[PDB]
């Protein structure tokens, strides 16, 4: 344990240790920090003192893409917390959170189970301060996993859990076999890792489907859900002849995708092949190239899977909920870190600014406490702030004029290349940014196209590839035929005077909503 | 009086349903002949196509 | 903040926000006043009206369009249907919103002087642009090369892109459009019998020119099997009964974009214009431009114009060529489209008109910059 | 009674009437833009092959 100016840093020893059991360490009952050993119970227990006297919410934000020390060290402060304002609601946590390690975790490079999403544990006290009900808030996912993977590694597990061939019951309903590479969302990287078995996790995660409220149907349609999510990765189609439209060959992936869904094939395949718009008062349908068909289908598949996993949310925040009303609440903020890999592409680079983000607002925090002690002695000392100034000018990327601005500009402008873009970017930042300069390819590296001046250090990127990353135009004649399916699950999903939709606009929305979540 | 003039007018518009349904089952045979007629009219077209690319590359 | 796309064309207002997939509000640019006397005390009756609900009452209203020809022939009616379209139909405040006006091009500089001084003054626009109607065509059409054919309600106009470049003397306008192929009907259906005179019976006429009017392929055999058989002859009921039945008017009326002598005007057909406009480009961009031709407007949507497009320019056009056409389903919104793409643009945010431009030049700042 | 059972009988037989007709107008605008296509399809398959015989004498 070691306290760090207002951090709390801590390494995991690989050793079992009485530095947390009995109580016989966790009387730091009534301390602060200063006093007692470098503990975070003694964190814990100052934001208990803090939320008691000033009534306001606190918060906890953990480094967490480190594999282990992430999962003990949360396990322990929420039992102190249990313990403090006393098939308890730890039980209760860890009971159903194989649903997002199967949903939100894959094998990433330099890892075998990263969250790929913010984990926001919302754990409620009394008026007085006794523990209520706890309920667990997500955000943000890295949703472009669910089409497109680099090489060695992969999408979300419960695809390959599912695919381990464990219970063909499943793989029979689904009409798929138990080849990965024929199905091309998730065969793009590895297929398996043999740091970990399939099978277990299955059986895991069906354990946590049974002790959730999930029924027969909350289980089986979940499934018919992923395995059409899988079947959309091998849908065809082809120019029609002599002219520029998308015609489809073979429709075997479709009819089963109209089955399970509880759609109809030829209207899935028209309304594919024929977006409709509302303009005015009338209805007009559109032409398509394949292309942007494609765009359509790998859109329709991401927002299935994060309306599928928000509604899962959703479900465990009200299994784990039956309380009195409550007031007040500690934040237990966990996020993944900054990336720093051999080859940086554009999630590094949301990830990155993620982190940037929550950086600078930690600085905004050291800084006002700083300020704050120094007119507490009489100290006369100003300065610039260091809480934001250092850092301002390292967003460009959110300035509608920097990087994923221009991105957006680019996916909108037509026949825009990864040149075209490049050459943009140099247009508007070179030489005009001090953070932005012109990476070192030396031979023997795979190529960058800009670096950046983060709080990491300086980091490369490569920009071949984001316009298919970015891209989201959504089909609406589709989204209709959702809301209507015959699969309750989907209408249950999809129940509640388009074609522009960004990843980077929705990544860079839900930031900002967890900034203010947090200020 | 005005329920015999109903009568036999809105008999009248039922005959003229019987029209209207016998011209709109003719154009539903219309429709789907004219169709697989113009279907095999675009595999023509298709095979064609590929004649003429074929043959004018080896022209 | 969000940026106004107001395509004004000479017969429809198509409005919206940029960024949107098509435009929230088309009416047509039309302004009624009443005929006849009113003995109604009580009524309230309004001095005119405007939009679609000019169209609703024009059984006692005497219609008028306040663009002619793509110009701008009446501002006080063309301030009434701005006003309608930010107050009625968007429901939006002037004075919060940058505004891309459009223009045909080739038109006199007044329309554009008169149209900024407007907008700056009586509306308090923060910022506006004035685009090209071809250009936001090919915007909408994904792509940076190709002769766009526009063909509206007012004026049919070419304009020839390379690559992003602009072939100005090149662009060749013509002044045949959805109107005149409206009167030119309104003229051939009095050869069997019905007679169509008034304001109100010529937009009867345009309502039977959408429906049952296309383009033959072949205008002489089409003609001589119009005269042989019946089976090209359809029927349309106005709205009081009255059923009517035309022939050969059906592609009669949308060939004279073909033979524009059929009206007495001594210019080409459009297949002509359009390979003029090419032959008068640069030898080694025509065949990039052979092969993109946009089609654009709603004078485009006959039935069957792009096969006779084709046709003729692969007539005209080297016998090695690949003359493709093309002709989205949506082409009648391509200009609006575009529009919103345009106006949504990162980079273009440096090229709006502000306020301060204008009270530092005048209105003549709209084409001595702009 | 025997009027207003027999409006009400005519007045549904009738609103069956109506969508008769719009799918038969439906029926027949389809079978004429198929055939019409069809027909100037048909041209540009005459057109292919007077190029497929040009290209025939040329080989
Ligand atoms: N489906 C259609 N078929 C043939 N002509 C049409 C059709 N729809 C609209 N038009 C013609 O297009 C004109 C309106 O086109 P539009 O592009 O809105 O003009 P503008 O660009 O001047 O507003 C009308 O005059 C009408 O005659």
């Amino acid at each position: 344990y070691t306290y760090s100016g207002l951090f709390c840093v801590t390494v995991n020893p690989y050793k079992w240790l009485p530095v947390y059991n009995a109580e016989v360490v966790a009387a730091y009952r009534g301390k602060k920090r200063s006093e007692a050993p470098p503990h975070i119970f003694s964190i814990s227990d100052n934001a208990y003192q803090y939320m008691l006297t000033d009534r306001e919410n606190q918060s906890i934000l953990i480094t967490g893409e480190s594999g282990a020390g992430k999962t003990v060290n949360t396990k322990r402060v929420i039992q102190y917390f249990a313990s403090i304002a006393a098939g308890t609601l730890e039980d209760q946590i860890i009971q159903a959170n194989p649903a997002l390690e199967a949903f939100g975790n894959a094998k990433t490079v330099r890892n075998d189970n990263s969250s790929r999403f913010g984990k926001f544990i919302r754990i409620h006290f009394g008026a007085t301060g006794k523990l209520a009900s706890a309920d667990i808030e997500t955000y943000l996912l890295e949703k472009s996993r669910v089409i497109f993977q680099l090489k060695a590694e992969r999408n979300y597990h419960i695809f390959y859990q599912i695919l381990s061939n464990k219970k063909p019951e499943l793989l029979d309903m689904l009409l798929v076999t138990n080849n990965p590479y024929d199905y091309a969302f998730v065969s793009q990287g590895e297929v398996s890792v043999a740091s970990i078995d399939d099978s277990e996790e299955l059986l895991a995660t069906d354990s946590a489907f049974d002790v959730l409220s999930f029924t027969a149907e909350e289980k089986a349609g979940v499934y018919k859900l992923t395995g059409a999510i899988m079947h959309y990765g091998n849908m065809k189609f082809k120019q029609k002849q002599r002219e520029e439209q998308a015609e489809p060959d073979g429709t075997e992936d479709a009819d089963k995708s109209a089955y399970l869904m509880g759609l109809n094939s030829a209207d899935l395949l028209k309304g594919l092949c024929h977006p409709r718009v509302k303009v005015g008062n009338e209805y007009v349908t559109k032409g398509q190239s394949v292309q942007q068909v494609y765009y359509s289908i790998g859109a329709l598949a991401k927002s299935v899977y994060e309306k599928m996993f928000n509604w899962m949310v959703t479900r465990i925040n009200a299994t784990l909920e039956t309380k009195q009303p409550r007031q007040y609440f500690i934040g237990v903020l966990d996020i993944a870190g900054f990336e720093i890999f051999d080859f940086n592409s554009f999630e590094q680079l949301c990830i990155n600014f993620t982190n940037e983000k929550l950086q600078q607002f930690f600085n905004h925090h050291m800084f006002v406490l700083e300020q704050e002690e120094y007119k507490k002695e009489g100290i006369e000392w100003e300065f610039i702030d260091f809480g934001m100034d250092l850092q301002a000018c390292i967003d460009l990327i959110e300035k509608p004029m920097g990087i994923m601005s221009i991105l957006e500009e680019e996916c909108m402008f037509p026949k825009a290349s990864d040149m075209t873009f490049k050459a943009k970017l140099y247009d508007n930042h070179l030489g005009k940014s001090n953070n932005f300069q012109k990476p070192r390819n030396v031979k023997g590296k795979q190529e960058a196209h800009f670096s950046l001046v983060h709080y990491a250090g300086t980091v490369d990127y490569n920009i071949m590839g984001w316009l298919e990353k970015n891209k989201d135009p959504l089909n609406e004649t589709v989204v209709g035929l959702y809301q209507k399916s015959s699969l309750k699950l989907m209408a249950t999903l999809f129940s509640t005077k388009s074609s522009f939709q960004t990843v980077s606009a929705l990544h860079r929305e839900n930031l900002n909503k967890l900034m203010t979540n947090l200020k | 009086h005005i329920a015999e003039d109903a009568d036999r007018k809105y008999e009248e518009v039922a005959r003229k349903l019987v029209i209207i349904e016998s011209d709109l089952e003719r154009a539903e045979e219309r429709a789907e002949l004219s169709e697989g007629k113009c279907a095999e009219l675009e595999e023509e077209l298709k095979t064609v196509t590929n004649n003429l690319k074929s043959l004018e590359a080896q022209a | 903040t969000t940026a106004l796309v107001c395509d004004n064309g000479s017969g429809l207002v198509k409005a919206g926000f940029a960024g949107d997939d098509a435009p929230r509000a088309v009416f047509p640019s039309i302004v009624g006043r009443p005929r006849h006397q009113g003995v109604m005390v009580g009524m309230g009756q309004k001095d005119s009206y405007v939009g679609d609900e000019a169209q609703s009452k024009r059984g006692i209203l005497t219609l008028k369009y306040p663009i002619e020809h793509g110009i701008i022939t009446n501002w006080d009616d063309m301030e009434k249907i701005w006003h309608h379209t930010f107050y009625n139909e968007l429901r939006v405040a002037p004075e919060e919103h940058p505004t891309l006006l459009t223009e045909a091009p080739l038109n006199p500089k007044a329309n554009r002087e008169k149209m900024t001084q407007i907008m700056f003054e009586t509306f308090n626009v923060p910022a506006m642009y004035v685009a090209i109607q071809a250009v936001l065509s090919l915007y909408a059409s994904g792509r940076t090369t190709g002769i766009v054919l526009d063909s509206g309600d007012g004026v049919t106009h070419n304009v020839p892109i390379y690559e992003g470049y602009a072939l100005p003397h090149a662009i060749m306008r013509l002044d045949l459009a959805g109107r005149d192929l409206t009167d030119y009907l309104m003229k051939i259906l009095t050869e069997r019998g019905y007679s169509f005179v008034t304001t109100a019976e010529r937009e009867i006429v345009r309502d039977i020119k959408e429906k049952l009017c296309y383009v033959a392929l072949d205008f002489e055999n089409e003609m001589a099997t119009a005269a042989s058989s019946s089976s090209l002859e359809k029927s349309y009921e106005l709205p009081d009964g009255q059923v009517i039945t035309i022939g050969n008017e059906r592609f009669r009326c949308p060939e004279t974009l073909f033979q524009p002598s059929f009206i007495g005007m001594e210019s080409a057909g459009i297949h002509e214009t359009t390979y003029n406009s090419i032959m008068k480009c640069d030898i080694d961009i025509r065949k990039d431009l052979y092969a993109n031709n946009v089609l654009s407007g709603g004078t485009t949507m006959y039935p069957g114009i792009a096969d006779r497009m084709q046709k003729e320019i692969t007539a005209l056009a080297p016998s090695t060529m690949k003359i493709k056409i093309i002709a989205p389903p949506e082409r009648k919104y391509s200009v609006w489209i575009g529009g919103s793409i345009l106006a949504s643009l990162s980079t273009f945010q440096q090229m709006w008109i502000s306020k301060q431009e204008y009270d530092e030049a005048g209105p003549s700042i709209v084409h001595r910059k702009c």
